[PDB]
RNA sequence: AGGACCGAACCGACUAAUGUCGAAAAAUUAGCGGAUGACUUGUGGCUGGGGGUGAAAGGCCAAUCAAACCGGGAGAUAGCU
RNA sequence: GCUCGCCGGAAGACCAAGGGUUCCUGUCCAACGUUAAUCGGGGCAGGGUGAGUCGACCCCUAAGGCGAGGCCGAAAGGCGUAGUCGAUGGGAAACAGGUUAAUAUUCCUGUACUUGGUGUUACUGCGAAGGGGGGACGGAGAAGGCUAUGUUGGCCGGGCGACGGUUGUCCCGGUUUAAGCGUGUAGGCUGGUUUUCCAGGCAAAUCCGGAAAAUCAAGGCUGAGGCGUGAUGACGAGGCACUACGGUGCUGAAGCAACAAAUGCCCUGCUUCCAGGAAAAGCCUCUAAGCAUCAGGUAACAUCAAAUCGUACCCCAAACCGACACAGGUGGUCAGGUAGAGAAUACCAAGGCGCUUGAGAGAACUCGGGUGAAGGAACUAGGCAAAAUGGUGCCGUAACUUCGGGAGAAGGCACGCUGAUAUGUAGGUGAGGUCCCUCGCGGAUGGAGCUGAAAUCAGUCGAAGAUACCAGCUGGCUGCAACUGUUUAUUAAAAACACAGCACUGUGCAAACACGAAAGUGGACGUAUACGGUGUGACGCCUGCCCGGUGCCGGGAGGUUAAU
RNA sequence: AAUUCCUUGUCGGGUAAGUUCCGACCUGCACGAAUGGCGUAAUGAUGGCCAGGCUGUCUCCACCCGAGACUCAGUGAAAU
């Protein structure tokens, strides 16, 4: 059984990292509901 | 040549090869590659724009002299090489100069022959001259319809054209398909036919002959669903349709010819 | 003491047809 | 030579039994199919929801797919319980 | 601690990915562990990760991403050039031994190597985002030469033994040593050298390419292993002296030969086949601009620098993915002995484990197995499941057929051990000696030694000799699909889908067509022996009649007919 | 007939006994020639039938070896 998750920083740093999502504007909007709601993580990062 | 080989086993048995004893037996000419890669019938969107295309044997491109610009400058054949990307054989071709290119190689063509481009030529096979010089009622290949865009016209394996008439400043040619085209005089074209004449004997034998040739299985309509095709659905194999493509474009005798700009160019259509 | 968060699909009836 | 043969790794999942508040939200045990190829696999990319992908089953698209998921219109509407 | 049992192409030993202190020591047992617990991957404290050479970083690039200008788009934004990113690839350099409770190819000892900066000395024309070469590449197959490694003999050390025999052809253990440097071998590739000329390499060129002659038949390149050095060093059974009794310190003999042999190396090789098998940089070489009492380059010596980050531990699992200390999933490397064709299977070595509830009893019943009188499918929807067949050699082998097949058809015979042929043959390998030598890692002769089938005859044991494990049930008629293959992850693997082939139809390339409000991409760096769509589905014999209807293609008298 | 309502069509083969199977006839409810027709060697974890061998499938079960069930100690659920 080899379920959905299947770890890897590499990919999910350019996936949903800081950098991919202020590439584009939907992920500065994400960020921006993120600090607005005041979650500790503001991403996923090391 | 044609071998039919003994059906050893199924898969084999129907295989039917073209095996051409002079071909190149080594590598190829490493300045003259470039690399290919394949896109799946993929495009800038990533979308598939052409089915049933992917997968395939890795192949590089071949820089093939399409122009001929060396005018008046004797070449020799050093010998014919396969190319993966067109259906007939390239020719290495070696000018008294010093430099190698890949020209189209026609059926009377070999190593050890001479040919040379520009009006002041003969008239021997693979020689490249205007339409204008050549003489009316000849037979040429990779032929141009713009002067200087490098030739278009009977590239594939066994093909040809006619040159039918000449009016004047315009030339008439009659292609492989029945069509009777007018060209601009001043462009070039190559004598003779391009080789390699029995493509049509091979038969790839088995399935997987098609796949690594980078062609991909296609699926009938009829075996699709009512939603992603318009044929499909039904108990029991019902069609009860006229064919159509699965963009709902009536194919199977419907013109798709549309241009407007070209149609001065075109004197009769197929037949 | 979180609520049971899946609850699986139910054994499919006998068909009383 | 071979989409060749027998057969491990590897991939698959035809039969039976067990297991159904199970060891496991499809597994184990004993057999079974392919096993130089249309093969299999690692890493990284591309295709985004009236769309993708599909050797075509309405299959698959994060345990959910005859139209994913999340938030909003929204306290939708419910001659019904 | 002594026994028993299990794994041993793994349930062992090393890595990546992913975890993130789970590592080691002291201490604690409430909670956690499906029981107890002094124990632990649990709680608390302390300790632990040492690099010019390993990896990352770094230089270069693939798919692909982003993208100055630019093109396009109501806005957002889309596409893309120059560029710049992106390892799953290419590019400089280290091995052996020892040491810690826990790190080492990082620390220590020994012996090496690479890339740059600076200085000195002796020579010299240097000089690029520019040119050329190189880097640089597929599948399959075969043989040869080797090594890792193993076996045996010799050698060295120890033992002769609690139940008979065992100083002997006896028994047990050891018989290990690298990178680098030197020599360069089997093998593989290519004919060398000199001179002249040339609109090609978007400029130039002493380089590459091409054309000419003169002269020699040879050089050059690549290259595992072996042999030397490294090393009268290290390691080394064993013995000795003290033990906080875990271990510490001291000493240290032999360290060779033969045979077998890889899936590893020579080999990015070679021979073949069609499906024709990355890119760029480092590197080598030639020049432009410019500089030539310079700078710069080459060779030698000296000196300095090589930063920064990862380094514990798990890594087929109790530490990763599955909510669990879960019978599942997870890529790569090493991989021994006996039997065997084998990485199957059986039993074992090194090593690691007995799977975190036990003790009794020995009912029905359920589960996983063994055996069975006589019958042998009478069971049942159905030979489902079980049972049986099962290997090697030889003999023999039907209908049918596309002449390949069918076929391992079916069906028969022989298989152990010992002796002899032959105080182990044929075969393989091959020392010393002897004869040559374009003189060495050479060539002949020669057979010592070692290894080692198959077959025949004879004898002999058992109920059974392919003795266990491993290891086809077979035949006949017929439906469907030609076949290998693919599919409903998680009740359907099929007659369904695909398929080679065939036919129709569209398309003249700014192609049809598809994705996109568009630009632009795919089709295709293809162009009718090509590409798209549709139906049929190898092959053999064929594929009849009908154009009313609905489509499609062509024509045009007349009628009808929008905007204007 | 993968097609056939009527229907287990009729005759023969196979069985002591055959609504299936194989061959032939044709009253083809409602086969049919590229939504292809008829054959077809080889192939198939494909559908149906027959024979040999084989056996606990069965007549009819019996016994035995293990893991549960049962008793004792410890921990200690669930649906309803």
């Amino acid at each position: 059984m080899k379920r959905t998750f299947q770890p890897s920083v590499l990919k999910r740093n350019r996936s949903h990292g800081f950098r991919a999502r202020m590439a584009t504007k939907n992920g500065r909007q994400v960020l921006a509901r993120r600090r607005a709601k005041g979650r500790a993580r503001l991403t996923v990062s090391k | 040549a044609v071998v039919k080989c003994k059906p050893t086993s199924p898969g084999r048995r129907h295989v039917v090869k073209v095996v051409n004893p002079e071909l190149h037996k080594g590598k190829p000419f490493a300045p003259l590659l470039e690399k290919n890669s394949k896109s799946g019938g993929r495009n800038n969107n990533g979308r598939i724009t052409t089915r049933h295309i992917g997968g395939g044997h890795k192949q590089a491109y071949r820089i093939v002299d399409f122009k001929r610009n060396k005018d008046g400058i004797p070449a020799v054949v050093e010998r014919l090489e396969y190319d993966p990307n067109r259906s007939a054989n390239i020719a290495l071709v070696l000018y008294k100069d010093g430099e190698r290119r890949y020209i189209l190689a026609p059926k009377g063509l070999k190593a050890g022959d001479q040919i040379q481009s520009g009006v002041d030529a003969a008239i021997k096979p693979g020689n490249t001259l205007p339409m204008r010089n050549i003489p009316v009622g000849s037979t040429v290949h990779n032929v141009e319809m713009k002067p200087g865009k490098g030739g278009q016209l009977a590239r594939s394996a066994g093909t040809y054209v006619q040159i039918v008439a000449r009016d004047g400043a315009y030339v008439t040619l009659r292609l492989r398909s029945g069509e009777m085209r007018k060209v601009e005089a001043d462009c070039r074209a190559t004598l003779g036919e391009v080789g390699n004449a029995e493509h049509m004997l091979r038969v790839l034998g088995k399935a997987g002959a098609a796949r690594w040739r980078g062609v991909r299985p296609t699926v009938r309509g009829t075996a699709m669903n009512p939603v992603d095709h318009p044929h499909g659905g039904g108990e029991g194999r019902n069609f009860g349709k006229h064919p159509v493509t699965p963009w709902g474009v009536q194919t199977k005798g419907k013109k798709t010819r549309s241009n407007k700009r070209t149609d001065k160019f075109i004197v009769r259509r197929r037949s | 003491n979180n609520r049971p968060v899946y609850i699986p699909r139910p054994r499919p009836p006998h068909p009383r047809l």
